[PDB]
């Protein structure tokens, strides 16, 4: 009741309380760590949320960045658990904290988990992504962001300060950092994150691993089905303007 | 002002977020499955070299990493564009749907290449057997884009000071909504990871709410302590960490732990240490 | 210049040519021999595997086989750290140079190809699966893959193809244990040696070396090994370029078995020569 | 015992009764099917033997044409097992019969050994090449012939009268030709004739399977362990004028 409102670096969020068979689960969703990617923003690294008045609604999970929506199979059960589940919104940086219900007294553990989706598609807020049974049974607290994906997310012309590439890994990295800041306020132990993902999630973290501005903000890495070094999970940077000049051709952009 | 690349981008933000979606797909080099047009760059600036030289010239000392596939990495994909496939048939490809489709799934490589992939992965008693070949197109995708490339990072970490732990996901779970024939799926493991069994309203098994309390548990100790093992329960079988030497990794399904050696050790060979070589001398 | 030259050679005592034959071959190497049938255009109208492909072969019976061990006796005359006197144990050292003297005159990268199918991913540094490996590589490089390649190319232009495979160690045999069924050691039971009094051979093989002579005179005679019209053992099935069928010549009865190692000669026969004539 | 004089095209013969335990054949061993090839003959074709007076003595093995001699194991069975059991000579083109002891009464199919050893070694009297029990326990024909092997069968310098090459398959072929001439007078058929051989005598085997001239010569092959095809069997005709001309220069000539 009063361990539904919990005041973070920039505001005072209000939570929700989510049930399971073992017990309860205090839970914050949508929380925003970036000030929306939108308009002369697009393409560009993210920037942080600014403060805020007032409570923010955390009680459920915010839009999901634009994407393609699979249309193979339609209202099939094997591929509609990938789709999105909210609206799309180009305004799609925020995350997601589950705690303990009672607020662990001692600094807990926390796993930080990245969503797979090819780079091109995904969630935090999917069905088999929700955190409430992994908090309830092993006490630890969870953290799951959205991260721009497709051509908001990668379009790349590299060298240019305009659309340089990777803004979707800063993304992550950005609430990486949000977490270091924050975690605690909710009985994380900002010296004890793990980041795990699967697939195009993977290796997402083992960029991270790669990249030292990210080493930093994790100690340990947990790769499900996908490494950085897999053949699809990189370009070149010519193959990238490549992509990027056909897209704008294809779409009337001289 | 101009310049160039300045007004490409200009002109891109204009577009509505649906226009620029609508047309993803199209700026693929070529037709292929496990591709996809926007993902990270190599551009010097977060990567400050490919993943590999990265990988190859890294120190590890101080991280514990935890690694692992499921059982059929490929075949989920194959329904996405490979000549023959689909969900709702058995998908019984012939020898010229299979030869077609591992140009589709390894894009971008020569004949020569493309041989030397048939060579590894065709049964030269039953060329043509066509649940033999969907088997095999299977393996090639699922090996060249995720098994390998997993197994070549490990080997890696391990040997250059990381702790690793690597499992095989080898359960169906009782729910799944697609075919027989695609065994354990790309993605099949994360339901249990997250604990959905334990959901009363998804219709789990009772034994398979105990196996995602196990895996729940090993995830736990890992972020707890960079150790999947209970550090008190020695007699409880032993998750011995991967190395390159010994290659060992553990089974994850409803029967106890068991330790195997060797991640495909054989067709990864091909993938990580010949096919390269190939490419560069021709 | 060419008559002078051959004279010259003519007045050499025969012993000195005999003494700097093997001088002659190019790149050293195992399982090589200097003077060998020239393809000419005379005897030989084009390359045997030439020949082979477009021939005259429809009303020909045709029966081939190896051994189970093919390559080992040639490992002691060339390979590294080989000797019929210890266990022939040899380093991933040793056998990758042996790959280079196995398969001599070959590109970096072909090499690196022998090295990928043969070697064993789990254990690459282990010394007995290296020695047998190496073994395989110039066992099949130079006899099952060749034989394998005829067999099926006549049988697939209409001739009657048997095949077999000789897997039983004889008792007699001086040769260590790690060599196996050595290159040539059928030969002592196709000719009944076993039969002689002076030889130590086993009852037991004594009936087996009547089997193999009547196999191979019923081949003589009449085109086909089996025994006429005897359904008491099994059949002996010819070679198809599909079904691949060969027995097994051994102490056991007739075992029929599919395919005679598809696997190594796809790469030796298919692949191997593509990657050659590409680099 | 009067089947031990048989008379051939050449002339007549004289054989040995050989024992085994089923019962006894009658061999002859060391008939001159070709003029001896050496002097001005080395490296040339062979010549048929002229016709002969009196009888000649083919109750023992006659010489072993020239090669180098094993000397990896001295003493060694193994080894020597292989190695030659009668004196080097270039005149060694000379070829032995076996035939059932009481001489069939019908023409009966006959079986022809061609050794092998790489073409390099080798001869039709080693032991393990003895035909008494095939030709006893089975009442065929067996007949085995020498060949030149090494440089004197098979030194070449394409193009010259005085080297052609294949000259030691040019010596089995004539041996094939005098089956077909007198394979009669032990009982045999001309027109049911078997090749067998071993390593590099089934690499002969093979060839005389693709050289039309020998086609004529035989009806049925068996190849043991060789084939023509292999990598060892055969070089081009740079390669033996480079290896020819080699062997002339180590050993002093031009
Ligand atoms: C398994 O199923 C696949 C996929 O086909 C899809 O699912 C089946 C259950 C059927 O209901 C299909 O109608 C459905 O699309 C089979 O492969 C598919 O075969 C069809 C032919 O029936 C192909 O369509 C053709 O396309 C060409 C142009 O390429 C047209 O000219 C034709 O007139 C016709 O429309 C289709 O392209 C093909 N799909 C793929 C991905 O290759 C597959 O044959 C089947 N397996 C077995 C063993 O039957
Ligand atoms: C048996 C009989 O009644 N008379 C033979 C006579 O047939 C034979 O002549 C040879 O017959 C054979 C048939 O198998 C070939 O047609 C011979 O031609 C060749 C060959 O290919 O064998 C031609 C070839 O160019 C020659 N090679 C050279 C010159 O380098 C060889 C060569 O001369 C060899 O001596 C053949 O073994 O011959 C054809 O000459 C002769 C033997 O040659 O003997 C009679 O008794
Ligand atoms: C197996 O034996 C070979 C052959 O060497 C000979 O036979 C041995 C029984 C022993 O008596 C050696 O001294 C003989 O020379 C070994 O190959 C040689 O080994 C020696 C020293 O071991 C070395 O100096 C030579 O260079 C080797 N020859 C080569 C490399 O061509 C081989 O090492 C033995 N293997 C094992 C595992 O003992
Ligand atoms: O105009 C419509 C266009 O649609 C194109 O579609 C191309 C093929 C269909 C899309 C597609 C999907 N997939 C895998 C699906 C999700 C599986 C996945 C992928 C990566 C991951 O990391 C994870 C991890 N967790 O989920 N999962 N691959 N391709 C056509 O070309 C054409 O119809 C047309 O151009
Ligand atoms: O893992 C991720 C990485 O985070 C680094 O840390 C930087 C953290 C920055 C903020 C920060 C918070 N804190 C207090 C920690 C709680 C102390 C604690 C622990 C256990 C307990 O029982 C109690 C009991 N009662 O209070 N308290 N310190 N710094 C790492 O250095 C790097 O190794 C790693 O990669
Ligand atoms: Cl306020
Ligand atoms: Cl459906
Ligand atoms: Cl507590
Ligand atoms: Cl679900
Ligand atoms: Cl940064
Ligand atoms: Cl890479
Ligand atoms: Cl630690
Ligand atoms: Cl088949
Ligand atoms: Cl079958
Ligand atoms: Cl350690
Ligand atoms: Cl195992
Ligand atoms: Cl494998
Ligand atoms: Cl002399
Ligand atoms: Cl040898
Ligand atoms: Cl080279
Ligand atoms: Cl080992
Ligand atoms: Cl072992
Ligand atoms: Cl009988
Ligand atoms: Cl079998
Ligand atoms: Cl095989
Ligand atoms: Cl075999
Ligand atoms: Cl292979
Ligand atoms: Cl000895
Ligand atoms: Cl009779
Ligand atoms: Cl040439
Ligand atoms: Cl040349
Ligand atoms: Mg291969
Ligand atoms: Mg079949
Ligand atoms: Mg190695
Ligand atoms: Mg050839
Ligand atoms: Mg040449």
């Amino acid at each position: 009741d009063a361990e539904l409102l919990v005041t973070v670096r920039g505001g005072r969020l209000r939570g929700i309380r989510l049930k399971t068979p073992g017990g309860p689960v205090s839970a914050f969703l949508g929380i925003p760590f970036a000030e929306p990617p939108m308009g002369p923003r697009r393409f560009l690294p993210p920037e942080p949320k600014q403060p805020w008045s007032g409570v923010v609604d955390a009680t459920t999970f915010q839009s999901v960045c634009y994407q393609y929506v699979d249309t193979l199979y339609p209202g099939f059960e094997g591929t509609e658990m990938w789709n999105p589940n909210r609206e799309l919104s180009e305004d799609c940086l925020y995350l997601n904290v589950w705690t303990p219900y009672p607020r662990p007294t001692s600094p807990t553990p926390v796993l930080v988990w990245i969503y797979g989706g090819g780079f091109y598609s995904g969630a935090s807020s999917l069905d088999v992504y929700d955190g409430r049974f992994l908090v309830q049974a092993e006490r630890t607290v969870l953290v799951s962001m959205n991260y721009r994906v497709g051509a908001f997310g990668f379009l790349a012309l590299p060298g240019s300060r305009e659309a340089p590439g990777n803004v979707g890994l800063l993304d992550q990295r950005l609430a990486l950092q949000w977490v270091q800041e924050n975690v605690a306020a909710f009985g994380g132990d900002p010296t004890s994150v793990t980041l795990f993902g699967e697939s195009a999630g993977a290796a997402s973290v083992g960029m991270h691993l790669l990249s030292p501005p990210s080493r930093g903000l994790f100690h340990r890495a947990v790769l499900q089905s996908g490494a950085p070094n897999g053949p699809w999970a990189t370009v070149g940077m010519g193959e990238a303007r490549r992509r990027a000049t056909q897209l704008a051709h294809l779409v009337g952009c001289p | 002002t101009g310049g160039n690349d300045t007004e490409l981008v200009a002109c891109l933000r204009t577009r509505p977020a649906q226009v620029l979606v609508n047309h993803e797909w199209h700026v693929l080099p070529q037709e292929s499955v496990f591709r996809f047009s926007f993902v990270p760059v190599v551009d010097g600036d977060f990567l400050s070299d490919t993943p590999e030289a990265l990988i190859n010239a890294g120190d590890f000392h101080g991280l514990q990493v935890l690694v692992g596939v499921v059982k059929d990495e490929g075949s989920y994909f194959l329904v996405y564009g490979a000549p023959g496939f689909s969900k709702d048939n058995e998908s019984l490809i012939s020898r010229a749907e299979f030869l077609a489709g591992v140009r589709v799934g390894v894009p971008q490589v020569s004949d020569l290449a493309a041989e030397a992939v048939v060579l590894h992965y065709t049964d030269w008693l039953h060329p043509e057997d066509p649940a033999r070949l969907r088997e095999a197109l299977s393996d090639v995708v699922g090996d060249h884009n995720v098994v390998c490339p997993v197994a070549q990072l490990a080997g890696r970490l391990a040997a250059q000071g990381a702790r690793v732990y690597a499992y095989v996901f080898e359960h169906r779970a009782s729910t799944l909504s697609w075919p027989l024939w695609m065994g354990v799926p790309h993605g099949y493991e994360i339901e249990f990871i997250f604990g959905i069994p334990l959901d009363p309203s998804r219709n789990y098994t009772a034994e398979e709410k105990i196996f995602a309390q196990r895996l729940m548990r090993y995830w736990a100790n890992f972020a707890r302590t960079g150790d999947p093992n209970e550090p008190r329960d020695p007699k409880a079988p032993q998750w011995p960490p991967y190395t390159a030497g010994a290659q060992q990794y553990v089974s994850l399904d409803l029967r106890p732990l068991e330790v195997r050696r060797g991640l495909r050790a054989q067709a990864c060979a091909f993938w990580n240490r010949f096919l390269p070589k190939l490419l560069s001398a021709t």
